[PDB]
RNA sequence: UGCCUGGCGGCCGUAGCGCGGUGGUCCCACCUGACCCCAUGCCGAACUCAGAAGUGAAACGCCGUAGCGCCGAUGGUAGUGUGGGGUCUCCCCAUGCGAGAGUAGGGAACUGCCAGGCA
RNA sequence: ACUUACCAACCCGAUGCAAACUGCGAAUACCGGAGAAUGUUAUCACGGGAGACACACGGCGGGUGCUAACGUCCG
RNA sequence: UAAAGAGUAACGGAGGAGCACGAAGGUUGGCUAAUCCUGGUCGGACAUCAGGAGGUUAGUGCAAUGGCAUAAGCCAGCUUGACUGCGAGCGUGACGGCGCGAGCAGGUGCGAAAGCAGGUCAUAGUGAUCCGGUGGUUCUGAAUGGAAGGGCCAUCGCUCAA
């Protein structure tokens, strides 16, 4: 990895409204507000 | 279509055959492309005109994995 | 009449009619016509020979063609001295060497084959002969 | 291919040295231990060959393939090539960039007193 | 399309270049000629006759590779042979009596169309022009009126 | 034709110059090129590419 | 590398119990992630490609690369060497980090989502997507977008069959078709 | 000095392609840890590193398989140098050189130097 | 989704042709070396003096022409 | 055409050139396409591709040919050897001329080095002499010293195109 050419790599704490708190390698900013997640998602019930 | 014209075909081709002795610096074959590649003690000119680098007799060999005709000279 | 629609060059050298045959044996039908003389066949002669034999053979069976024009020739216009380029476009011809098959036949008995080939042999400017397919 | 790529890129020097008619020092890298050979100008025979596989040098080093150990195998092959009388070799890139563990291979031979 | 068609076109350009060298130094600066070409012109007349041919070969050489119409068109005005030049002088004198006899109704067109006209000096010139004609004096200043309009005709600057 | 023949004069005090051709229309910038100069027996910069 | 650990502790042993592979490392592994981008018209506005690269720089942790035209075509007004699109390659720990963002938040946020495709296979076992409205990602702000764009994400796998991807994505937990 | 592996060469398909089997102590290729030495118009697939935990999956080596590629006779035929002849737009005769393509057949390589491991 | 006495891209097996095509490939010609025999050195370098630079026909392999020509141009 | 050394004509068949490049040269390092299959979004018969039979049928500034994988094809750093005086030797022409050119002295660029670089993959992109411009040469300077002028070298000076 080369410095000064790639964006920031700051640690953030994301959490959906369901209650799933996880640390995601991203560049959103100070915080990451979410509404859905891999779990608690009504995909296996709609089908 | 206003034809009837041609260029002066200059003197190319195999011109120093194998088995004869030549003096260093003498050209062997004048060719357009690399029909014959330079081999042992043989240099390639600017226009692919092969020239000898040492005194001896020219011999023709077909070397290389691609079956390419090489030109080499041995000291006599 | 018969002629290729596209040609690599508008005209080709005259050429020569020297050499031996290639298609000595028929490999498509049972009966065929083989040229014995040496000469040239034009588009009209090929068309005339095929038309003449077609009226003698019923649709039953099969007909093959082994001759193509493949050769262009030009003619010089009137009141023109030697030079002024090559000739103008009139018609084309084909090269024929004695020994190769001209037409191939199958599907009807030999007696009709003899009659059909005899009618088409006269309109051909060369002497021909009849052959029968052999094993291998 | 992985092997064909380096083979085809290294024959440019192979033809050049063969035309020059001079001996060449060829080395190929292996992720565990490194060899080292010296080739006669004819190419049909070798003159001196010394690698790190031999247990004589395989007991005075930390890891078989590394820059620190490359200066030992390079010096060893150069040391036993001095009594041969060649006094001169020509290095070959052999399809590998000239930086890393190959640095100490040539540097040790150069430091030992080989003119290349 | 034809090698000899280019030849007569090139030869026609050659005699045009031979006309430039046969033109006086005072009128030579009038045409918008580049310095590189201009410097070759002065050496052309002072060279010996055989060198004139070589100079003519030179003058033709770099004159073909650039555009020729503005040079030919500008040469035509100096020779006064282009049709637009002579009519331009016709209207240039056509606005004289339109201005020298009134002095106020003709200046509007000049200033409206040409923004480089110095109306401060033009009115004074007409004042003198009216004075000399009214006092039946020789027209010692009428000539200068035409020079100013002619000078401003080709972007005096 | 379109090309303009130019002369490259040594940046030193000597008058030795080299002849070459550059298209001024596409490359109007002056060249910054150095070439061997026999009179000074060294390498000197050449400039003023018309 | 929380998915890489998840790959190591559960995925590897599940497949040997399914396809009885002789070698433990014979099981295919992820190699790299491909994000392919293409503007509507490169010649119309070069800033669109620059903005597209910026958006790809936001979605990924590294600056993306600009691709040149493969070959000029005279009938479609495309010249050789002209920048025609943007791309980025992710390798190392980037596959596992980027993969979670896709399946945990990105795909579930797709509007009118009923299931990712189960047929887009090349015949060897590499699995390809093309998705619209990349605005679902949180890195790309909804106010700074100039137009509606897209993204092409493909997986690289050493699998020798399409049926083997069925098992691998099942371990990676793609929901359904 | 016998077997296996690796490197550099001789020759350039009887030297390869495809299919099946075989190999991990040793020699090889993937795979790990990633402040640096090497620098980008773009990440450690693919070239640079400080490590042997796993695997021989891919590749590589070896063996068989004549499916393909390839070599290739003998005879025959076309062609042709020389001289003669014919019904001379083209052929024949005496002699010499002898095709291409195809068939039988061969063919799953051989060899030099050096190093390492097993006897 | 069905059908048709219409046409057909591509591939496959076979058959041809090509001066401007050669995955093949002669005989002769040409270059060089070695050798027995023969040939008034017939070989080469230099000097003196020239002539000539309008060719025709026949055979062979060709271009043009209709392999039309006591036809033209080629070796 | 052209008949397997070279060369070989015709109102024989097809064509191109009078430029360009200070990078499109050198060195060093690196890489290898057309066409088609599957998948993939605006996107279509190219947009860039992930996986594939092909190691050049792609490309090689331009017409054609012969070559090009050690790539001469493609990308990046440095770069001026596109240098000065030469140059044994060879080839082509009757000759003027033209081309190849190992190697020497000096100073350079590339890479660590071995080495390469006296232009562009090559074959057309050109013009001999006489006479003109510039610079250098105290080379000469029609009594002496200069000067004028002349000579030599490089240099731009042709549609001298018959
Ligand atoms: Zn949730």
């Amino acid at each position: 990895m080369k410095k000064d050419i790639h964006p920031k790599y700051e640690e953030i704490t994301a959490s959906c409204s369901c209650g799933n708190v996880m640390k995601i390698r991203s560049t959103v900013g100070h915080d990451l507000n979410l509404d859905v997640c891999s779990k608690c998602h009504p995909f296996f019930t709609g089908k | 279509t206003r034809n009837g014209r041609d260029s002066e075909a200059k003197r190319l081709g195999v011109k120093r055959f194998g088995g004869e002795s030549v003096l260093a610096g003498s050209i062997i074959v004048r060719q357009r492309g690399t029909k014959f590649h330079a081999g042992a003690n043989v240099g390639c000119g600017r226009d692919h005109t092969l020239f000898a680098k040492a005194d001896g007799k020219v011999k023709f060999e077909v070397k290389g994995p691609k079956n390419r005709k090489f030109i080499s000279i041995e000291a006599e | 009449m018969l002629q290729p629609k596209r040609t690599k060059f508008r005209k080709m050298h005259k050429g020569r009619n020297r050499g031996l045959a290639q298609g000595t044996d028929v490999s498509f039908g049972s009966f065929g016509l083989k040229a014995v003389g040496r000469g040239r066949l034009t588009a009209r002669q090929i068309e005339a020979a095929r038309r003449a034999m077609t009226r003698a053979v019923k649709r039953q069976g099969k007909i093959w063609i082994r001759v193509f024009p493949d050769k262009p020739i030009t003619e010089k216009p009137l009141a023109v001295r030697m030079g002024k380029g090559k000739g103008n476009v009139e018609y084309w011809v084909a090269l024929i060497q004695p020994g190769k098959v001209l037409y191939e036949m199958d599907g009807v008995p030999e007696e009709l084959a003899r009659e059909a080939f005899k009618l088409a042999a006269a309109k051909l400017p060369i002497k021909t002969t009849f052959v029968t397919k052999t094993v291998m | 291919d992985k092997k064909s790529a380096r083979i085809r890129r290294a024959t440019r020097a192979r033809r050049k040295l063969q035309e020059l008619g001079a001996t060449r020092l060829v080395v190929h890298r292996t992720p565990r231990h490194i060899y080292a050979q010296v080739i006669a100008p004819n190419g049909s025979e070798v003159l001196v060959a010394a690698s790190t596989v031999e247990k004589a040098i395989a007991e005075q080093l930390k890891y078989t393939g590394n820059k620190d150990a490359a200066a030992a195998v390079g010096k060893a092959v150069a040391e036993r090539a001095l009594e041969k009388g060649i006094k001169d070799v020509s290095f070959d890139r052999s399809g590998f960039q000239y930086h890393g563990r190959v640095q100490a291979l040539a540097d040790a031979a150069r430091e030992a007193g080989l003119q290349f | 399309v034809s090698k000899s068609e280019i030849k007569r076109d090139a030869e026609e350009l050659k005699r045009l270049g031979a006309e430039i060298v046969d033109l006086g130094k005072n009128a030579l600066d009038k045409i918008p000629l580049d310095a590189d070409l201009r410097a070759a012109i002065e050496l052309a007349q002072r060279i010996k006759m055989e060198g004139r041919r070589r100079q003519l070969q030179l003058i033709g050489k770099m004159l073909r590779q650039r555009d020729v119409e503005p040079i030919r068109q500008a040469l035509d005005k100096l020779k006064n042979r282009h049709n637009q030049q002579v009519v331009l002088f016709h209207k240039l004198e056509n606005l004289r009596d339109r201005l020298i006899d009134q002095g106020d109704d003709a200046i509007a067109e000049v200033l409206n169309l040409w923004p480089d006209a110095d109306r401060q000096q033009l009115r004074t010139l007409i004042r003198n022009a009216k004075k000399e004609k009214e006092g039946n004096k020789p027209p010692k200043s009428a000539r200068q009126i035409f020079q100013y309009l002619r000078e401003l005709a080709e972007n005096e600057g | 034709g379109i090309r303009e023949k130019i002369k490259l004069v040594s940046s030193a005090g000597t008058g030795h110059f080299y002849t070459t051709t550059k298209n001024k229309r596409t490359k109007p910038e002056k060249l910054e090129l150095k070439k061997f100069d026999p009179v000074v027996r060294q390498h000197v910069i050449y400039k003023e590419a018309k | 590398a929380k998915l890489h650990d998840y790959y190591k502790d559960e995925v590897v042993k599940k497949l040997m119990t399914e396809f009885n592979y002789n070698s433990v490392m014979q099981v295919p592994r992820v190699e790299k992630i491909t994000l392919n981008m293409g503007v509507g018209e490169a010649i119309a506005d070069k800033k669109l490609l620059d903005n597209a690269a910026a958006d790809l720089a936001a979605i990924s942790g590294q600056k993306p690369l600009i691709t040149k035209a493969r070959k000029s075509v005279a009938g479609f007004k495309i010249r050789q060497g002209y920048p025609i699109g943007c791309k980025v390659t992710l390798r190392g720990e980037r596959m596992w980090e980027f993969f979670e963002r896709l399946i945990t938040i990105a795909v579930p946020r797709i509007r009118d989502f009923r299931g990712l495709s189960a047929k887009s296979f090349d015949g060897r076992g590499n699995y390809s997507m093309g998705v619209r409205e990349q605005i679902i990602f949180p890195e790309i702000d909804y106010d700074k977008v100039d137009r509606v764009r897209g993204l092409d994400i493909t997986i690289t796998t050493t699998a020798k069959s399409d049926e083997e991807g069925r098992a691998l994505l099942a371990a990676f937990d793609f929901p359904f078709r």
